[PDB]
């Protein structure tokens, strides 16, 4: 699970800061939203709830602050929490 | 007569004072500051609140200094009688930015006035000062979040615990989350204070008709028994002596009050320990914070050795009168010569080590009856 991650993260930053992307950044995003509702069941998967299971299903919230008009402030708290969890 | 005449030389002064540059009258400046101060701390009464407006809006230009700032500040906290309820916006904007920036500035004076103008914030009301409160947000969660660099940052964040006495809708924002990362990174000492007034908060909270506030943070409540002990299961690492720190303050958590971990968070705090107690031998290291609430006596053996484990046992008495004692002890030693066969009989014979772990069914009855759990304190 946390394999993955890695690469969603450095695509889904560096398409926005270089290749001007609008929506296709949450083409890259929803196979990752599309993942977690299956929920955890094991030992590792109970791992990963305490480790980052916390601000993974709030950060589409602040998604959810940034498609009525494209503010700067709704959206960098995410992304305070993406380069947090990258190098953990 | 004299107020009247007094009031209005001062505002001649700050008037003065504000026409002036002020390169060279800096400390004829801090000298008339001073003596206003003086003359305000003598008399409060005369002859408006205007005069407290023209020293809020002057105390802007004062914090150049920053020197004269800290004089100006010790008369807002002497004649706040009403000031800080009628017109609050007016000083939010700038006695929070000058609180945040003098961590910054390296300023002694500067962080004992912001430091006195916040206790004479907290003392006088809560209700009212809310907005006061919800301006210094980043000003209290700035000294939590960069304690690691500076030094003064861990004066300040035990200063504004103490401004949170009700907590009920103050912030709301980020009070519970600032609350659990200073605890992980102070001593014993300074963390079992904290975590028992985050307790009271939290019992108080539940107990008023705010409960839905307080009703999230047993999670917060979780993660510091995860990081000592669920820390481990992905990767073991350490940080021994913040897993020791962290361990004895939820200890003295669980041991002081015990009303959050019952009956809900105690069955799933027991089961995390008992998963990382049967997962390696790094993590099963810390149930002797759990042995030393109630059946203290984990530093009688240093792991040598299994000959003198019953020395330590007969040694940890006094023992004056030891009758009953030695008995037990003696007991307690045929369990463990029991339990050691259990453990040598691997994997054929596993019928002692069944009747090991099914040894509570009797104890299990006769203390719900008769409250008396000696023998298995024992073992």
């Amino acid at each position: 699970w946390h394999e993955m991650w890695h690469e969603g993260l450095e695509e889904a930053s560096r398409l926005y800061f270089g290749e001007r992307n609008v929506k296709g950044m949450f083409e890259v995003l929803e196979p990752l939203h599309a993942m977690m509702e299956r929920g955890p069941q094991t030992l590792k998967e109970t791992s990963f709830n305490q480790a980052y299971g916390r601000d993974l299903m709030e950060a589409q919230e602040w998604c959810r602050k940034y498609m009525k008009s494209g503010n700067v402030k709704d959206l960098t708290q995410a992304w305070d929490l993406y380069y947090h969890v990258f190098r953990r | 007569c004299e107020l009247a005449l007094q009031n209005p030389e001062v505002v001649a002064l700050r008037g003065g004072l504000n026409t002036i540059l002020k390169n060279v009258i800096d400390c004829q400046l801090s000298r008339i500051n001073e003596a206003l101060i003086t003359t305000i701390l003598h008399l409060l009464n005369h002859p408006k609140t205007r005069q407290y407006v023209r020293a809020d809006v002057e105390l802007e230009r004062i914090l150049a200094p920053y020197t004269d700032f800290h004089y100006r500040h010790s008369p807002d906290t002497a004649e706040g009688q009403l000031k800080e309820d009628r017109e609050a916006r007016f000083l939010a904007s700038k006695m929070g930015i000058i609180a945040t920036f003098r961590s910054w500035a390296g300023i002694i004076n500067l962080c004992k006035p912001g430091n006195s103008g916040i206790q004479s914030l907290i003392g006088v009301l809560c209700i009212p000062n809310m907005e006061i409160r919800r301006g210094l947000l980043e000003v209290l969660y700035d000294i939590f979040r960069l304690p690691l660099p500076v030094v003064t940052e861990e004066f300040i964040e035990a200063l504004l615990s103490v401004d949170p006495g009700r907590f009920q809708d103050s912030w709301r924002l980020s009070d519970g989350f600032v609350a659990a990362e200073a605890k992980t990174i102070l001593p014993h000492r300074a963390r079992s204070r904290p975590d028992l007034m985050d307790n009271y908060l939290a019992l108080i909270l539940s107990a008023f008709i705010r409960n839905g506030l307080l009703e999230g943070l047993v999670e917060v409540i979780t993660n510091s028994d995860d990081h000592i002990s669920v820390r481990a299961t992905i990767l073991l690492g350490e940080l021994l002596h913040m897993a020791n720190t962290i361990l004895p303050h939820s200890h003295s958590h669980h041991l002081h009050c015990l009303p959050t971990l019952m009956n809900m968070a105690a069955s799933f705090d027991i089961p995390k320990e008992k998963r990382l107690r049967a997962s390696a031998a790094l993590n099963c290291l810390k149930r002797f914070h759990e042995m030393k609430k109630r059946g203290p006596k984990p530093y009688s053996l240093h792991l040598d050795h299994i000959i003198q484990k019953a020395i330590a046992t007969h040694q940890k008495r006094d023992q004056y009168l030891r009758v009953q004692k030695d008995i037990f002890i003696l007991k307690d030693t045929e369990e463990a010569l029991l339990i050691n066969l259990r453990d040598s009989q691997v994997l054929q014979h596993k019928e002692n080590l069944e009747w090991n772990w099914n040894l509570i069914g009797t104890i299990l009855k006769w203390p719900n009856v008769n409250l008396r759990n000696y023998k298995d304190e024992q073992l």
